[PDB]
């Protein structure tokens, strides 16, 4: 007895084949999850003959919310801490954002996917820190829904780390990532902080997960998220009316079986919704856009707010803004 | 020019 609801499954698919079609993309995959059963509620590929769901991709700014997470917890910052976000060197190489902003909250280091915040947090933490975070919340963890391809992702366990290696990792690079895995991630975002296998048969809630992490520090990041979805957020196209969401969009290029990039670029959002109280984990990952924009702000936040939208509406979620 | 895992392409910073 599968878990899939046909209703999200046609809406999912829809969105996402008109999404592909107008950024003239090769390919592009959804995922819809349960926050509370780990139950795939919508899981699509398109074109439905290109099976890119268990494709992998470097997660990049998708784990910036995990960064704050460990920070909070170690007490490398408190929840009002301002971080200085002026540009600098790690062995040699400029760590800078898309914008220079001189500070930065937490939450401005969210709405800006601020580098340069989040590599600061990073080492000022041991390299196991985030390595452990990423593993609770499942990275490099198998998601054993049956689907070719499916495995593990690419997850280092690393003896030595460069300065350099500790801040990419902050930012998502280095690691590769399923869709699969990463809407587990954002279903235990969505949870605060407990994991739960993904299921494509029907489960009877409550489903006991793994506490993983503190309800409190997920709970306050993801408030800190919205931001994201807000202007001068870098998910504001993802924006749905009546609802607040909590969200990451981000980018990647395309890596060959030699780990040299070729200029493919994969546009992706993560997120869950309604903010306020979850009830959705959706992952949107659009490949090789075509059409003259590359990054996940621009070409997958749309079509993750028009499938969230089309979610919420089919499941009569009660608006939560204002 | 970058490579993966080691020098990987990162959104935002060249
Ligand atoms: C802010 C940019 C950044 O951290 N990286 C990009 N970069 C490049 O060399 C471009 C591919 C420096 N980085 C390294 O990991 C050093 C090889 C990552």
């Amino acid at each position: 007895p599968l878990s899939i609801d046909e209703r999200l499954q046609a809406l999912v698919y829809r969105e996402l084949n008109n999404a592909v079609a107008f950024n003239k993309a090769e390919s592009g995959s959804a995922v819809l999850v349960d926050v509370n059963t780990g139950e795939v509620l919508a899981m699509a590929n398109s074109p439905g003959r290109n099976r890119t769901i268990t494709d992998v991709f470097e997660p990049g700014s998708t784990v910036k919310p995990m960064v704050v997470m460990t920070a909070l917890q170690r007490g490398v910052v408190r929840e009002n801490s301002v971080l200085n976000t002026i540009p600098y060197r790690i062995n040699g190489h400029e760590i800078k954002d898309v914008a220079r902003y001189s500070e930065l909250t937490l939450t401005g280091v969210l709405q800006k996917s601020s580098n340069v915040g989040v590599s600061k947090l990073a080492l000022a933490m041991p390299s196991s820190a985030l390595v452990d975070t990423y593993s609770r919340f499942g990275l490099g963890k198998a998601t054993n829904l049956g689907l070719v391809g499916e495995r593990s992702g690419l997850y280092p366990q690393k003896q030595r780390w460069s300065d350099i290696e500790r801040a990419t990792f902050s930012f998502g690079y280095g690691l590769m990532v399923t869709p699969l895995q990463l809407a587990r991630v954002y279903a235990t975002i969505g949870s605060y902080g407990i994991y739960r296998p993904l299921s494509i048969t029907k489960v009877d809630p409550p489903v006991p997960g793994e506490r993983v992490f503190p309800e409190s520090i997920v709970r306050t990041v993801v408030h800190m998220m919205e931001s994201v979805a807000l202007p001068g957020g870098g998910g504001v196209k993802a924006a749905i009316k009546g609802y607040r969401i909590a969200i990451k969009t981000g980018t990647a290029k395309k890596v060959g079986p030699d780990g040299r990039y070729i200029n493919k670029y994969i546009a992706y959002t993560a997120g869950v919704a309604p903010a306020s109280q979850p009830r959705f984990a959706l992952v949107v990952v659009i490949n090789d856009p075509q059409a003259g924009k590359y990054y996940g702000g621009a070409v997958s936040a749309p079509v993750f707010g028009a499938i969230m939208g089309g979610v919420l509406r089919t499941m009569n979620i009660e608006p939560d803004a204002l | 020019a970058c490579s993966f895992p080691k020098c990987p392409w990162v959104e935002g910073c060249a």
